[PDB]
């Protein structure tokens, strides 16, 4: 090709080799600290992690010598584009220093936030575990209200003036990088250009999120109405049969998930949940057995075994940081770090983390920067569908953790789907509405004097949730969630959720599965493993739209598979709700 | 933590 393209290819070839060596060495230090926490290693790992962050800055400068307009090879364009990003470099040194100070202060205000007893001002509670325990386990309306209000008053108010200047500085940075605003900048993770038939604009994400949410509304309104009727028995006299759910009664500090409402809403409380923890301890299962069974599951669909380095290097038990994590260091080195316990949860989590490893192994041959998920939602969606198959009674029988004669009754099935929906479906309105608020704020569509007014109009309208006390514009309730005060995009939790049921339905059709989608186990299906692997090996070398089509046969996000997964619960909920109101009036509030 | 990303390659 042309001289500029040839020189770009040569540059990228040298970048990819230099990056592999330094990333392997840098992430090798991360493995030392996270498996052997010492005072030396915190700064020793910083010495390796700072060396890595500066290398990308120098390589970014070198990448700018090759105009993107001259590159015709799309794989080279994709790599140059990721390298040519300026980010906060477009800001003046004063504005970068200010933004970084604001960012660090918001993060610190959140992580040190605490509320104290008004009668005993030295007795204080942190979010974890103190306030979180109240929000999950308290049945005292006023104690829940006190924790919900105090967090937003002590923490959120502190963040309000910081969040205003964060919006200004972030928008200026995004505009200088030729985006419309900071929200438009975040939506760039889904952008696809220059591939005919697979393009995707940044605005299209807003329309696709809003269209798929439209179809979610009937299921969510019926879940909401069922929960609301059950919550009236849990908190008598405090909940209107036609109104929104008071925001402090939802089982965590924000209502991000309804998971902790289960024992207050369980359809058939006498049917216990399927748990194979005891069956595993009885059969003398250890951590080695868990991951070996996980490896057998992936081998069963045509994916490879784990590597010799995996077993040699992975830390599968507490001897460290105990977050379940999958490691992709390069040079054929893959590891899992997990302080495994002999429980059903860790058996499911091990399938999740090895799904990450299978994804990592499949795209290991891609260029350095293309060794990533097709977009921000892909990787966790791949891990989630591994737990879906591994948790079914069907699969638990085949590995001998359920008796061969075990039949799951229809009341136990409804309990499981409802518990699933409280977490999976309950978070979708929350996630879309929060990100919609931020998107509109970044767009300049919500004036500062209406920030909290619009936040709670949108909570009432979209989420069916109402503030138990009025909040003026001294509050910054969004910033009282970690993701907002710590500058993380949120829509990934929406797209990942829809992706995972798109994946599972396609894999289960390929396996020619019979019956309800939620009972499917893709084990021993090489067709499903080949369908999945045709996307896994792409990394992000292809448009995410193409990678999705490789699994499910369509180019776009689709919520119909999620609706299919929950169809048995939807049918049951409509019958439960036949004498209840479905939906809500935004006019009721606990205080007015 | 270190990542194959240019936006957030490093977290301590
Ligand atoms: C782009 O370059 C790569 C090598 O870096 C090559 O394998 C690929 O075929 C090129 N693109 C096209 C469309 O041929
Ligand atoms: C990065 O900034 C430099 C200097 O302002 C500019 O020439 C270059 O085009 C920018 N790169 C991108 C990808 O915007
Ligand atoms: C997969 O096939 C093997 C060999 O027939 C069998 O032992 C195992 O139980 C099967 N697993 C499932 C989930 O069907
Ligand atoms: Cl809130
Ligand atoms: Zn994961």
């Amino acid at each position: 090709q042309s001289t500029i393209e040839e020189q770009a290819k040569t540059f990228l070839d040298k970048f990819n080799h230099e990056a592999e060596d330094l990333f392997y060495q840098s992430s090798l230090a991360s493995w030392n600290y996270n498996t052997n926490i010492t005072e030396e290693n915190v700064q020793n790992m910083n010495n390796a992690g700072d060396k890595w962050s500066a290398f990308l800055k120098e390589q970014s400068t070198l990448a700018q010598m090759y105009p993107l307009q001259e590159i015709q090879n799309l794989t080279v364009k994709l790599q140059l584009q990721a390298l040519q990003q300026n980010g906060s470099s477009v800001l003046s040194e004063d504005k970068s220093k200010r933004l970084n100070t604001i960012l660090n202060t918001m993060s610190t205000i959140y992580s040190t936030g605490k509320v104290c007893n008004p009668d005993n001002p030295q007795e204080c509670l942190l979010l974890e575990p103190g306030l979180n325990e109240i929000m999950a386990n308290s049945l005292d309306y006023n104690e829940r209200l006190w924790a919900w209000e105090s967090w937003r008053s002590e923490v959120g108010k502190q963040l309000r003036p910081l969040y205003e200047e964060y919006v200004v500085l972030k928008n200026e940075m995004a505009r200088a990088n030729h985006y419309e605003d900071y929200g438009d900048y975040w939506r760039g993770d889904y952008e696809v250009n220059g591939v005919d038939g697979y393009d995707y604009s940044r605005g299209q994400l807003i329309e696709d999120v809003e269209h798929t949410f439209e179809e979610i509304k009937p299921l969510y309104e019926h879940l909401h109405a069922y929960v609301r009727a059950k919550l009236m028995n849990a908190y008598p006299s405090y909940i209107s049969p036609i109104g929104c759910l008071p925001a402090h009664l939802l089982g965590d500090m924000w209502g991000r998930f309804w998971t902790n409402l289960y024992s207050l809403t369980v359809p058939f409380g006498q049917k216990p949940n399927i748990d194979v923890t005891d069956a595993m301890v009885d059969q003398a299962w250890d951590a080695q057995r868990i991951f070996k069974e996980a490896e057998k599951f992936f081998v069963s669909v045509g994916l490879p075994n784990m590597t010799q380095g995996f077993w040699e290097n992975s830390m599968l038990t507490d001897p460290a940081v105990c977050h379940p994590t999958a490691w992709d260091l390069g040079k054929g080195d893959f590891r899992i770090l997990m302080c495994t316990k002999v429980t059903m949860d860790d058996f499911l989590t091990a399938h999740h983390e090895m799904g990450h490893i299978q994804y990592d192994m499949a795209y290991a041959a891609q260029p350095f920067l293309l060794r990533n998920g097709a977009n921000e939602g892909f990787h966790e969606a791949v891990g989630e569908i591994m737990s879906l198959s591994a948790a079914t009674p069907k699969h638990l029988k085949s590995i001998g953790l359920l008796s061969p004669d075990f039949q799951e009754d229809n009341e136990t099935e409804i309990n499981f789907l409802l518990k699933q929906a409280l977490t999976i479906v309950g978070t979708l309105p929350f996630t879309y509405m929060l990100e919609k608020w931020r998107w509109m704020v970044f767009k300049g569509e919500i004036p500062k004097d209406q920030w909290m007014k619009k936040w709670w109009e949108m909570k009432r309208e979209i989420v069916g949730v109402v503030e138990p006390v009025p909040h003026d514009e001294t509050y910054c309730d969004p910033a009282s969630l970690f993701h907002v005060s710590n500058d993380y995009s949120f829509i990934r939790y929406y797209t990942r959720t829809l992706y995972q049921f798109q994946f599972q339905e396609a894999l289960c059709q390929a396996a020619k599965h019979e019956g309800p989608l939620h009972k499917c186990d893709i084990s021993n299906s090489t067709e499903a493993g080949q369908k999945l692997f045709n996307m896994l090996r792409l990394g992000k070398s292809e448009p995410w739209t193409l990678a999705l089509e490789n699994v499910v046969g369509a180019k776009n996000m689709n919520v119909r598979p999620l609706l299919n997964y929950f169809e048995p619960l939807f049918t049951w909920l409509k019958d439960q709700n036949k004498n209840s109101f479905v939906g809500w009036s935004t006019d009721w509030s606990p205080y007015a | 933590y270190v990542f194959r990303s240019l936006r957030t390659p490093f977290i301590v």
